[PDB]
């Protein structure tokens, strides 16, 4: 377990942080903020400020009921300027809620989860094994693991395309 | 649009 917080410097302007910088959901209104080279302009993302080179680290993830988040690992290049497709090619690596189904976000193709309604996710990323994985806590049921050759810095990534919805960090 | 902002 690592205790994680979200980067405000890297947040669009259009999500709405947590005043402990655990949680994340998207507001109905741009903000002021002193657009940095670092922050994502267009997509509704937040890396936290902690990224990691090598080893083994656990954070947990509360997630909504209702569509709008994605959430898993970015490499440290992600594009943060411009529309940006949300793909491994595009160095992002998640588990995604969107039409009532649970989807590691893989391409060309998403590939669906059969797994039960999710409240809480921890989340593995194995860098001397090279893989990112994600388990219920509910049972620690596997849900998916994303086997990656990273060659950098990794960050753990949130995402939330709607109102409604939202993402916790634990602990 | 919306999820095209993932």
């Amino acid at each position: 377990m690592v205790e994680l917080t979200l980067d405000p410097d890297t947040a669009n302007p259009r999500l709405i942080l947590s005043l402990d910088l655990k949680g994340v959901r998207l507001g109905e209104r741009a903000q002021d903020l002193p657009n940095h080279p670092c922050r994502f302009d267009t997509n509704t993302r937040v890396l936290a400020s902690c990224g990691f080179s090598s080893g083994r680290h656990h954070w947990e993830v509360e997630v909504g009921s209702k569509d709008g988040w994605a959430f898993g690992v970015a490499r440290e290049s992600v594009r943060r300027k411009g529309l940006t497709p949300f793909t491994p090619e595009e160095g992002v690596w998640a588990l995604q809620l969107n039409g009532g189904q649970y989807w590691a976000v893989t391409s060309p193709e998403r590939s669906p989860l059969s797994c039960g309604h999710l409240s809480r996710v921890r989340v593995a990323l194995d860098l001397e094994v090279g893989a990112v994985s994600f388990y219920a806590v509910e049972d620690m049921r596997h849900l998916y693991t994303f086997r990656v050759n990273f060659q950098e810095r990794v960050f753990p990534l949130f995402s939330v395309c709607s109102t409604g919805t939202y993402l916790r960090i634990w602990p | 649009e919306a999820l095209e902002f993932q």
